[PDB]
């Protein structure tokens, strides 16, 4: 894509006279394990929520 | 729906156990409005648009 436009914000963020703006920037790594266990079965719990708009089901 | 044929001994000496009262569903209505409406056009829908 374009840097600029979706780096947009920060770009202006970073050359202002207002500095009650801030940036901050968050990377995660080997989450993996933490997406083991309990958030996949929020996911698969969060998919299911929406079988009780559809009559026919097992 | 086609008539249920009873052998003749449930005729003249059959019983059954039954409570023929009907319970007024209003008070559940009456106070929650809006969850009994959307609760009940929800599965109805779902029925419809399954047709």
């Amino acid at each position: 894509a374009l840097p600029h436009d979706v780096m947009a914000p920060q770009l202006a963020v970073t050359s202002s006279d207002d500095v009650s703006k801030i940036c901050v920037a968050k990377d995660f790594g080997q989450f993996d394990t933490s997406q083991w266990g309990q958030i996949s079965k929020a996911h698969a719990d969060g998919v299911r929520s929406m079988k009780a708009h559809y009559s026919m089901g097992h | 729906y086609r008539p249920r044929r009873f052998k003749e001994i449930e005729h003249t000496h059959g019983y059954v156990y039954r409570e023929l009262n009907q319970g007024s569903l209003l008070p559940l209505v009456d106070a929650n409005l809006k969850e009994s409406s959307s609760y009940y056009f929800k599965k109805l829908m779902s029925s419809i648009s399954n047709v």
